[PDB]
RNA sequence: UUUGCUCCACACAAUAUAGAUGGAUACGAAUAAGGCGUCCUUGUGGCGUCGCUGAACCAUAGCAGGCUAGCAACGGUGCACUUGGCGGAAAGGCCUUGGGUGCUUGCUGGCGAAUUGCAAUGUCAUUUUGCGUGGGGAUAAAUCAUUUGUAUACGACUUAGA
RNA sequence: GCAGUCAAGCGUUCAUAGCGACAUUGCUUUUUGAUUCUUCGAUGUCGGCUCUUCCUAUCAUACCGAAGCAGAAUUCGGUAA
RNA sequence: AGAACUGGCGAUGCGGGAUGAACCGAACGUAGAGUUAAGGUGCCGGAAUACACGCUCAUCAGACACCACAAAAGGUGUUAG
RNA sequence: GGCCAGCAUCAGUUUUGGUGGCAGGAUAAAUCCAUAGGAAUGUAGCUUGCCUCGGUAAGUAUUAUAGCCUGUG
């Protein structure tokens, strides 16, 4: 559709999540994600912390360097949920990996680009209301995540900035409204209702 | 965490500036000539950086190097280095700093008697080392055809694979360490029989 | 069986004017004022008139119905905490040893103190919470009472206190030591 | 301090309340609840638009804000003759939703050509806009 | 099994120089097709009378359309069913607007709850329930209830694009 | 060591490309609830309104977009200059000022287009590099060998030397 | 070898604190058997020494519930390698 | 370990069962276009994040024949009888 | 007439749509119309008891100031 698409991660489901962008990666379609620690997983907390503690037992024996590598953060969770759908061991699939960006928080260009949602992946839209799930940020810091204060804190910090930028957007497109008002009743506008506009 | 600006003093001892080279007597000494320059100006963009650093910065450090001339050592090339800053108020924080740029700091005023300090060092050296000195291995027995300063086994069959756990001969010593809770018992002075 | 609709109702008083939006509860009436957080949960709230307030849930489970109910719990208990107020009473208990019970503070604290548990060279601390106020009694002997608008957090804060005084390594029978959370009503009285 | 309890203020399925159809062979059509079957089927009528008598499952409808007098029950010319009086249709039509269909149903029925002159309207629209947007 | 079909079926018993003009018996039979109900008719008589397949005729076979297929009505339903481990009888009620739903309902609903599949359940009645309060089950009872309404809380629009440029609203 | 380095500029030349071909179009939060407008007592407030998809919004006509005239506007936009200011999460971008200049399809005109032959991507992007030219700027070091021993099997480490 | 279910009994009284007959359901693969699939143009035996790591059906240590737990001692159970 | 009848493997690839002598499907000259079998269709990975009714929330859930195990006995978890 | 294409008309194979005429059946079943009878998840009216001048409730009440059900045609 667009060159890159930015994914606001807030309220979707790693599985679906990564699922949709895996696909979309294999067909050339660049993408970066956002918020990865507002990241859900159906669930109650605790199953998730356990189940990533099943994760953390394996390792290579004789050295646990060449074994299985236990990446703590949000966004690194989610491209292991991710990379598993992509054969990664391929060109084709190096290829793909690399269109795709995953962030905690949301970083410089991609706060004043648009970012969008997955329908198929919003928890809001998939989860039975009633069943318990859990944030990434939570699961994370709970295994070792180092992060989770700054970002926030960096981040109520940029959602100020932003919410003065809407404002003064909404403020702009009150105006355009109230030009655009004296233009009905026009004869132009009149025709381009007659079109369908 | 990461680092945005260093600033850095005006004029700089040849004892740090010797730390920045590996061929001094040969070279033409320019470190930090078109650095000092930056002063010449009223000021102008070295107060930009300290203002920077005020903005921002959530934490503030000082550059401090030792003044090894003082000292019956050989070794001539002084040795630089951070040290956290944890008085009040990064402001005050870089305030101080920029107050003292050249200006020497004194070690009674870091520590007191009966203080608990750590040390941090590099560890003396002993080279390549059996397994019996370096691991505190037991001696194998004297009958033992092909040497005893060893382990017998050296792992099970399986996992196939000499482990990550079991002693082997290796360099000894040169190592770090952090070790606490070293109290003073005096803080000397020098001029002072 | 999912139930097509359950609703309860929850009565308001001539002192109080409760509000909620989303699900964010707001009751505030003469001892001052509580708020608790319903989001979790998915019932519908109503208000009919200014003494009335239904809450309700449609088609819901067996496990949704059941928590209807305890929603208008916890919504009254807000309301009567805010008008009469709660008020917890517990009595030492002590076959030699006198439990010895005080109220100290470091840094703005206010801790309960407790000396001498079976003798515990031991000093036991239990924090006050905020919302809870702690009278010593006069005139009985051995009492506590802990009181405030919140029943969650002044029988929690009785509870914190009768808890630390556990009897380990004794027949806990025989070993009846303890502050017991011994009366749990109102504050204002005649009711 | 009166009390301010929010509302949430749902459409309900009932006798009487219309739907949008929304796919089918009768689909973008209206119709009526008439009876209720359980709590994810109910009988439609819609005499007016031509879609059959039916049951159907709630989740191939939107429910609409609008409702009238129905007999739970009721036949399917009892249906055509309250809707009729109930006005039901320019009701909907004079809706939103419904002159918001219509627009990309327009929209989407332009020649190439037609296509062409809302472009020509469009920037004419445009110049005197932004002029207006620039002298208060 | 499939979406059914109600059959009449009658079959009745090769005639016999002895014995013309045999009996004569019927069945209303759910199936998806005649060539399936017609198999089931001779299940079924075989486990009443002498007969097979082999000995007797079918006379005739036809398909019985809903009475009042746009009326909404209360259906008891009576099922003999297999388990695991026995065998047993049972009453259930089922609304809807035909019996030929009915039972494409009931025989989901038995799979669902019990895990019977179509060989190991026998239809033993199926009949319409005249006079309310005579519905037994409650799941059906609430929704006989006067002036009734409800709503469908937390909508769910299918998307029909992979990304969303809004945020969506279960609002309805 | 044969005039080498660097930044800006254009020029030639190579070499490429995980895949331009109107536009990645910025609150936040909730979902058993919200956006927007308006009002007020500024609140968990009143009133109006919207959703049911971006099927949108913006842009879009001119030799792949030529050469030209005029009108009505005083608007829009590209560009290089300039004013004041914001942004350190990877800021490397955003906003505001003022004159200059181009274009304007807002409207009305004059010319041009063919033969690329009935289609042939019919070439309009952006990567890195090399070589001259001249518009600014800048004039180091590391290695060997020698040497120390806070180091060392050899390398490595750590000193020292106009 | 280890762990259950039923509960007649045992335990002054009292089935189940702690035990538990007659039965009966299991698990385990450091017992021994049964088998003979791989190795007979060769996979170095028993034990000890040394050293690492793993299992838990936990002997100790941490925190707990139970007792025919008064105290002390002990026993049964849980989270625990 | 040993018989009966057939079908197979051995002697046989090809599609499916991730993997695999014997299961499922189907038996091979070189190829084009079509349709399928067994088995599939979130992503890996061709192919509906299809439709429909229920059920199920597991602090070691479950997840498709051969097949890569679980029983007696219990539950006031929930479902229908 | 060497190489490679484009389109047209056809042939073999095939895939995917639009549309016309018929035959069955309870000569579909329904809706619809007519007609008889009925009931309640009882419409009008009536009664009665509170209730800010009617609205509620609980009684009668079978089409009235809604309607539905069943059979027959
Ligand atoms: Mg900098
Ligand atoms: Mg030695
Ligand atoms: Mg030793
Ligand atoms: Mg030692
Ligand atoms: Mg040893
Ligand atoms: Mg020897
Ligand atoms: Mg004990
Ligand atoms: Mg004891
Ligand atoms: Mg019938
Ligand atoms: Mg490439
Ligand atoms: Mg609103
Ligand atoms: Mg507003
Ligand atoms: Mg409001
Ligand atoms: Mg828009
Ligand atoms: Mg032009
Ligand atoms: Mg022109
Ligand atoms: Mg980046
Ligand atoms: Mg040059
Ligand atoms: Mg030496
Ligand atoms: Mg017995
Ligand atoms: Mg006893
Ligand atoms: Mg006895
Ligand atoms: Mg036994
Ligand atoms: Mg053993
Ligand atoms: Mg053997
Ligand atoms: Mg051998
Ligand atoms: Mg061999
Ligand atoms: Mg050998
Ligand atoms: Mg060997
Ligand atoms: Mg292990
Ligand atoms: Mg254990
Ligand atoms: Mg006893
Ligand atoms: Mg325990
Ligand atoms: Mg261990
Ligand atoms: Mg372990
Ligand atoms: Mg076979
Ligand atoms: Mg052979
Ligand atoms: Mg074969
Ligand atoms: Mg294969
Ligand atoms: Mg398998
Ligand atoms: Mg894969
Ligand atoms: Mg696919
Ligand atoms: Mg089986
Ligand atoms: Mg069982
Ligand atoms: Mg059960
Ligand atoms: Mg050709
Ligand atoms: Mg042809
Ligand atoms: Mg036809
Ligand atoms: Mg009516």
């Amino acid at each position: 559709v667009e060159p890159v698409v930015v994914i606001d991660g807030k309220g979707h489901l790693v599985g679906r999540l990564a699922s949709v962008v895996a696909k979309q990666l294999l067909n050339g379609q660049k993408i970066v994600v956002v918020r990865a620690e507002e990241l859900n997983i159906s669930g109650e907390f605790f199953r998730n912390k356990l189940k990533y503690h099943d994760f953390l037992r394996k390792a290579t024996a004789f050295n646990k360097t060449r074994g299985p590598f236990h990446f703590r953060a949000p966004s690194r969770i989610f491209y292991k949920a991710l990379r598993g759908m992509v054969s990664h061991k391929t060109a084709r699939g190096k290829a793909a990996l690399e269109r795709l960006k995953v962030f905690e928080g949301i970083p410089p260009p991609y706060d004043k680009k648009k970012r969008v949602v997955v329908p198929q992946a919003l928890r809001v839209l998939r989860l039975k209301p009633g069943r318990k799930y859990t944030t990434l940020g939570k699961l994370s810091t709970s295994v070792g995540w180092k992060y989770e204060d700054v970002v926030a804190k960096l981040e109520a910090k940029r959602k100020v900035s932003s919410a003065e930028y809407y404002a003064k957007k909404r403020a702009f497109t009150k105006k355009v409204a109230s030009a655009n008002a004296t233009a009905a009743e026009s004869d132009v506008a009149k025709q381009l209702a007659a079109l369908g506009y | 965490l990461r680092s945005l600006t260093t600033v850095w003093a005006e004029h700089l001892s040849d004892e740090v500036k010797r730390r920045f080279y590996k061929n001094w007597y040969k070279s033409k000494k320019k470190a930090f000539t078109k650095y000092s320059a930056k002063y010449a100006q009223d000021g102008a963009g070295i107060e930009r950086e300290l203002a920077r650093i005020k903005k921002y910065a959530s934490v503030v450090r000082v550059l401090v190097h030792t003044q090894i001339r003082k000292t019956p050592l050989a070794q001539k090339k002084a040795h630089l280095a951070e040290i956290q800053l944890n008085g009040g108020s990064i402001s005050e924080k870089v305030d101080w700093a920029r107050e003292h740029f050249e200006k020497t700091v004194a070690v009674d005023s870091v520590f007191e008697q009966n203080e608990m300090i750590d040390a941090i060092a590099v560890t003396k050296g002993h080279g390549f080392e059996g397994v019996t000195h370096r691991w505190g291995t037991k001696k194998l027995p004297r009958k033992t055809h092909r040497g005893l300063r060893k382990v017998a086994c050296i792992g099970a069959w399986h996992p196939a694979h000499v482990m990550w756990s079991v002693a082997r001969a290796g360099q000894r010593g040169y190592h770090s360490r952090t070790s606490i809770n070293h109290k003073i018992y005096r803080v000397g002075k020098g001029d002072d029989e | 069986m999912k139930y097509i609709q359950t609703e309860q109702q929850i009565e308001v008083p001539e002192g109080v004017t409760v509000s909620i939006k989303s699900r964010i509860v707001k009751v505030v009436g003469p001892r001052g004022t509580l708020t608790k957080n319903l989001k979790h949960i998915d019932v519908t709230f109503t208000k009919v008139n200014n003494q009335l307030i239904k809450v309700a849930v449609h088609n819901g489970g067996r496990k949704h119905v059941a928590a209807l109910r305890t929603v208008k719990s916890l919504v009254d208990n807000m309301i009567t905490g805010v008008t009469k107020g709660y008020k917890y009473k517990m009595r030492y208990v002590y076959a030699h040893f006198p439990i010895n019970v005080n109220i100290v503070e470091k840094d703005g604290a206010k801790f309960i103190e407790v000396r001498n548990f079976l003798g515990d060279k031991k000093i036991r601390n239990v924090p006050v919470r905020d919302g809870v106020t702690i009278e010593f009694s006069t005139n009985v002997k051995d009492e506590i009472v802990l009181s405030g608008n919140s029943v969650e957090d002044v029988s929690q804060n009785a509870a914190d206190l009768q808890q630390i005084c556990r009897v380990r390594n004794k027949d806990i029978r025989k070993f009846l030591d303890g502050i017991y959370v011994s009366h749990k009503g109102f504050i204002t009285e005649d009711l | 301090t009166d009390s301010i309890v929010k509302a949430s203020n749902w459409r309900l399925v009932e006798v009487g309340r219309v739907v949008l159809i929304k796919k089918g062979q009768s689909a973008g059509k209206l119709a009526a609840i008439v009876e209720i079957i359980d709590q994810k089927k109910v009988l439609i009528d819609g005499p007016k638009a031509g879609v059959p008598r039916q049951a159907i499952n709630l989740g191939q409808v939107v429910l609409t804000p609008l409702t009238f007098a129905l007999p739970r029950g009721a036949r399917t010319a009892t249906v055509s003759k309250k809707w009729a009086a109930a006005a039901v249709c320019e009701k909907w039509a004079a809706s939103s939703w419904a002159k918001k269909i219509a627009q990309r149903e327009r929209r989407a029925a332009l020649t190439d050509f037609e296509r062409f002159q809302v472009m020509v309207l469009r920037k004419q629209k445009r110049y005197t806009v932004k002029k207006a947007l620039a002298k208060a | 099994m499939a979406h059914f079909k109600e059959y009449q079926v009658i079959g009745r018993r090769l005639p016999t120089e002895s014995v013309p003009e045999p009996k004569l018996f019927r069945m209303r039979i759910f199936a998806s097709n005649e060539v399936i109900a017609k198999s089931r008719y001779w299940y079924f008589l075989q486990k009443l009378h002498k007969v097979k397949k082999a000995s007797g005729e079918i006379v005739s076979i036809n398909q019985i359309n809903e009475a009042h297929p746009t009326k909404v009505k209360n259906f008891g339903v009576w099922v003999r069913y297999d388990s695991r481990s026995g065998t047993h009888n049972m009453y259930k009620e089922i609304r809807d607007v035909s019996r030929v739903a009915a039972v494409e309902t009931l025989y989901q609903d038995m799979a669902a709850r019990h895990r019977a599949r179509f060989r190991s359940i026998h239809i033993l009645k199926v009949a319409e329930i005249e006079k309310t309060a005579d519905v037994k089950r409650q799941y059906v009872k609430q929704f006989l209830t006067k002036d009734l309404k409800f709503p469908l809380p937390h909508r769910v629009q299918k998307s029909t694009k992979t990304f969303s440029y809004k945020r969506p609203s279960t609002f309805y």
